[PDB]
């Protein structure tokens, strides 16, 4: 969870998503608020179908002592699954988003009995 | 003498030490040995009741 | 300083031969408890037998 | 001849196991296949351990070193604690009969 | 137990009823009985 | 085993017990840590005799992803029979402890090979 990957899937072929790498990786910061102590990182692209690409990506956060770390994979999957900015990614062409950590059973049955 | 007779003391200490142990365990024992003892009569005995269930 | 060593070894003795009585007799208690619990198996199965037949009374009844 | 018995006798009462003079092996009983664990420690002579194996009560037992005092003690501690275990197991025959 | 359901069932065996065939037997018990036995 | 339950034999009368509930949970909690992840409950208190009372607990334990369940038993009553812990209980009055557990033959058989 540490390692904070996100894995998102893009109805765009990949040399778009490369082609314009630069705006993609602003559009999510923006995403995330656009401030300073956040910062949207590329682990990897792969082309998955003709017009479906995926990007893996991590957020570095910068506390006030200048100190950085990775946002854990469940904190930044849980902020991109809120309806208002699912939409937003959706807007940008995301269609699916997953993240690799495994979750125990009790974190299971905890996101069962609050889905919300 | 001296660390002859500290010797001699810090030994027999450790001994008695140790006799405290096997006294320990002579305590420990009669309660323990009723309990075991009663077992074999319960399941003696419970094992009479299921013969009677079976029966039945 | 001999009266002490005699001592020291009429203790051990003393009580290494009550220590091996101890032994035994935790020994003989241990076979005592095993050879129950192989009895204490035998009623689990006798038991569940008869739950199972006892069930099987009332569902013919 | 004085400094040897003392260094004997201080040898005997001790779990360093120099001819213990508590040395007594009790038999736990293990199922297959986990005979083949088991397996003794820091100061087990070979000896002792096969001589405990040669008179086997029965099989699936394993011998276990009880030096001194302490040991015996723990070996109560465990009947105890199988002493309730099978007080509970029997009740719960008791009830279900 | 066993003995008592021995009891239970040879008491609720000598007491009716309408099983039509098996009414409830007559107890003996010592003199006559040992003598109901030789008579085997 | 799952249930987890405790019985303790207290050398206190039951009014006693009762009357400083909280403070006696908070020991018991003390005497396991003192961490927010271990919960001390009461399931039942008892008198048995004029100065001594039975008191049934159990510890609920929090996984880091939120998830809770109870310490079982024989895992408690482990550590409850440690000689420091032991010590500490019997400074609160405790005179003795049950498990409900019914042990296998061979973990009675591995109790008595390694009684420590």
């Amino acid at each position: 969870d540490e390692d904070g990957l996100i894995s998102l899937i893009f109805n765009k072929k990949e040399s778009d998503i490369r082609g314009q790498q630069q705006q993609l990786v602003e559009s999510l910061h923006k995403v995330l608020g656009g401030h300073q102590t956040l910062t949207v990182n590329v682990e990897g692209v792969k082309t998955k179908a003709d017009n479906q690409t995926e990007v893996i990506i991590y957020v570095v956060e910068r506390s006030p002592n200048g100190t950085s770390r990775r946002v854990g994979a469940s904190a930044l999957f849980s902020y991109f699954e809120q309806a208002h900015i699912k939409a937003n990614m959706q807007s940008l062409g995301v269609t699916g988003a997953m993240a690799q950590t495994e979750l125990s059973p009790v974190q299971i049955k905890q996101l069962i009995q609050n889905p919300l | 003498s001296e660390a002859l007779q500290q010797e001699i003391a810090k030994i027999d200490e450790e001994i008695q030490k140790c006799i405290r142990d096997k006294e320990a365990v002579d305590a420990f024992l009669p309660a323990h040995g009723e309990q075991l003892a009663a077992i074999p009569t319960d399941v003696n005995f419970v094992t009479r009741k299921s013969e009677g269930a079976h029966n039945a | 300083m001999d009266e002490i060593i005699t001592r020291w070894a009429t203790d051990l003795a003393k009580y290494q031969k009550e220590f091996k009585e101890q032994a035994a007799k935790v020994m003989e208690w241990d076979r005592l408890l095993v050879e129950n619990g192989e009895k204490i198996q035998k009623l689990y199965t006798s038991t569940y037998e008869a739950e199972r037949a006892s069930n099987e009374i009332e569902r013919q009844l | 001849p004085i400094p040897e018995q003392i260094k004997l006798i201080v040898d005997k009462w001790n779990p360093n196991h120099p001819n213990c003079a508590f040395k007594t092996y009790l038999y736990n009983k293990v199922d297959e296949h986990t005979v083949p664990l088991y397996g003794p420690g820091p100061n087990e002579d070979p000896k002792e351990w096969e001589e405990a194996l040669q008179r086997k009560p029965a099989p699936n037992f394993i011998p276990v070193l009880c030096s001194g005092f302490p040991s015996i003690v723990a070996r109560l501690m465990l009947q105890r604690r199988v002493i309730t275990e099978f007080n509970n197991k029997l009740h719960q025959i008791n009830a279900s009969l | 137990a066993l003995f008592d359901s021995l009891l239970a069932r040879n008491k609720k065996q000598a007491e009716g009823e309408t099983a039509l065939g098996e009414l409830p037997s007559l107890q003996l018990g010592l003199a006559d009985l040992r003598q109901r036995l030789r008579k085997l």
